[PDB]
């Protein structure tokens, strides 16, 4: 003429080459677990990840990995730099919030952003609150048994205790006039 | 220079609007007939080589006025696109002199061309690599018309 | 390293990186190993790519030479790290000149020669007992040490030839090769080039 | 390449509905290698021009974003938002949102459940909608229907 | 236009630009979803529009 756009795209291609080389090195030295989601028993355990990893310990010395040819399941791309996966997920949630109006998904995204919030215990209160809210809504899968207890409490509170008002009153009328039938 | 900033601006403007093929079904075709071929095209033409070839052709078109590509078939044993084979788009540098189109072609895409000649310039080690790849005799050094000149005093 | 490559690309027009494998006993990324991206200064003169490569990322290049300029104590450090003879001072082509009257300039310089070869390799097909009928594929060149141990638990279904690329590094001097064909982990040359106004004019690279 | 052909079939007494099968025919030569099998019904796609995408998922995401830009905030807007959440990125940070969108779309009945957990979700949606969600005023007025029919019976 | 589907889609878009947000607007939106592109990413919306 940004002026540094062609120099930016060249850097992007360099990053793509770096990603390809890194993927090759990872497949060659690193341990790459394979997701083996299974539904054992009579349909029990649902669809849950297991993250199977296979390693062999040589009797002589050292260990060498076991990676299948199903290794190139990811294609390199270009994106903003992040220090860790949590920051990447937080940026995803913020972008989605910017891409979502103030409806039920907006509250969902806000709670999910509170899920991936920082380390300090100053926000531990809201981390726990967001966990509890998401679990009580049933969208989240409870892992630790206290979350299962929260889910059970939510189920008991929703069922029976929160009786619909006008529907139950009109059911009252139903019962009463059925009695009028019985008494003719 | 007073012309080079213009060329840089044109190249940047052409690069800010990437273009790729987009297959669509026929009038009477199924509403989902074009998905598999389009997906395989995205699979093959997503590596760095395709983007670099397109950028080289665009830059030469801005500067020289002509650019070219080349689609070749290759065998990939690990992670193949389909049928243990992949398609890549390698670039052609100086397409004005390294690509010899038919003189009877009257179309911009050169689809009327009934023959084409591509001149390859490679180093000695490149010559042995080419001979090994195509099963040629590396001892017999080939020769052809020189697409480029020696106006600049290259070492 | 990225910032150095960017600055050189802005100024000189070319930059480069290097991905190296190393063993980290405390806090490793995976398999007691880590990967880091060391920088390369003056990539124009210290990285000599193949002349037959016609791609900006230099993926077509089948070999690459990286020239290292290091001080004396750096030379003994290099020799100790790579198990070399520090007494024999190496020598190579001087990537840098002496146009500026520097009070002293580096003398000990050595080069590492990267090369990649694409050849069909023997891969053994195994049956993972845990997964169940998974037709797992493993390469013989990697697990030639544990073929016997893998047979103790796995089932060798069949044999297949899979074509893959292997990267070899050889530390060289102008008079002898100190290390010859040391296998590198990656499937590509670890040096990642960054270019600016790249292009070819008369079969000669101009950036 | 190997190009599968859509052979959507309605076998049995109208069962199995309209579902794709993506039939692929390959012959393994007794001597060596394999040769594909492609019919002349191959040119069912016409080339067009569109923006470049790295993968088909990105193309579908761009389609959904454009449709969102072309749709007001109605029921189709929610449908498009849920479908955009369907084709979201790889990270498990949005796995909860992907699962929620899948469950919502299946409960509305627009989506076809493939894995049996989705079928279970659909079954729960059917049980919740039928009977449990009794219309309020309609049920009250049916109460009045019953009561005054009783007034008829008692004269 | 490259094909008849593109022509019909342009017709529907123009008519939508010539129609207020009433029942015909919903009708035109559903008809536009009818003639939408080939990818199965929008197969759900194509089926939903057809059903509606």
């Amino acid at each position: 003429v940004l002026e540094t756009y062609v120099f930016q795209d060249n850097l992007a291609t360099a990053m793509r080459r770096d990603g390809e080389i890194y993927q090759s090195i990872v497949n060659d030295i690193y341990d790459v677990p394979r997701n083996v989601t299974i539904t054992l028993e009579d349909g029990s355990e649902k669809d849950v990840q297991l993250m199977a990893e296979v390693v062999d310990l040589a009797t002589g010395e050292k260990q060498v990995l076991n990676d299948i040819r199903g290794r190139y399941e990811c294609y390199t791309d270009v994106g903003p730099s992040f220090q860790s996966m949590k920051q990447q997920n937080r940026a995803e949630i913020l972008e989605l919030l910017g891409k979502t109006p103030q409806g039920t998904p907006e509250y969902q995204l806000l709670l999910l952003q509170y899920f991936t919030l920082l380390d300090g215990k100053g926000v531990e209160m809201m981390r726990d609150y967001a966990n509890k809210q998401l679990i009580q809504m049933g969208v989240k899968k409870p892992e630790t048994p206290e979350e299962q207890q929260w889910l059970v409490e939510a189920q008991q509170a929703k069922q029976g205790q929160q009786d619909p008002a006008m529907v139950q009153a009109q059911g009252v009328l139903l019962q009463g006039q059925a009695e009028l039938a019985k008494a003719q | 220079d007073v012309v080079r900033p213009v060329v840089r601006k044109l190249v940047s403007e052409m690069r800010q609007n990437p273009i790729d093929v987009l297959y669509r079904p026929k009038d009477g075709a199924r509403p989902d007939a074009a998905d598999v071929l389009m997906g395989m095209y995205r699979t093959d033409m997503r590596h760095n080589t395709a983007k670099i070839a397109v950028n080289i052709a665009v830059r030469e078109q801005i500067e020289a006025g002509v650019g070219a590509w080349r689609l070749v078939t290759d065998y990939e044993d690990q992670s193949p696109t389909s049928n243990n084979q992949v398609i890549r788009r390698e670039p052609i540098h100086s397409a004005c002199s390294h690509v010899i189109w038919d003189s009877n072609s009257k179309l911009m895409d050169k689809s009327d061309a009934r023959h084409c000649t591509v001149i390859h310039s490679m180093s000695q080690n490149g010559w042995e690599d080419f001979a090994e790849k195509y099963d040629l005799d590396a001892d017999d050094i080939p020769s052809f018309q020189n697409p480029n000149d020696w106006v600049f005093p290259w070492l | 390293a990225v910032n150095i490559a960017v600055r050189e690309q802005i100024e000189a027009g070319v930059g480069a990186w290097r991905l190296v494998t190393d063993y980290e006993d405390q806090s490793p990324t995976s398999n007691n190993q880590v990967i880091r991206r060391e920088p390369i200064h003056s990539a124009c003169s210290h990285v000599i790519w193949d002349s037959n490569s016609k791609l900006m990322d230099k993926s077509d290049a089948r070999h690459c030479t990286v020239i290292h300029s290091m001080s004396q104590n750096g030379w003994e450090d290099f020799a100790e790290k790579y198990d070399l003879d520090a007494d024999d001072i190496p020598s190579f082509q001087n990537p840098n000149d002496w146009v500026f009257p520097w009070l002293t300039q580096d003398t000990i310089q050595i080069a590492e020669f990267y090369e990649v070869v694409e050849k069909k390799e023997t891969a053994f097909i195994y049956q993972d007992p845990v997964t169940g009928e998974p037709v797992s594929y493993f390469k013989r060149d990697i697990k030639d040490v544990i073929d016997d141990l893998a047979d103790s638990g796995f089932i060798k279904i069949a044999e297949r030839q899979i074509k893959r690329r292997r990267v070899y590094k050889s530390i060289i001097t102008c008079t002898a090769v100190l290390k010859d064909k040391q296998l590198i982990a990656g499937e590509h040359i670890p040096i990642v080039p960054v270019f600016g106004e790249w292009g070819f004019v008369e079969d000669k690279e101009v950036y």
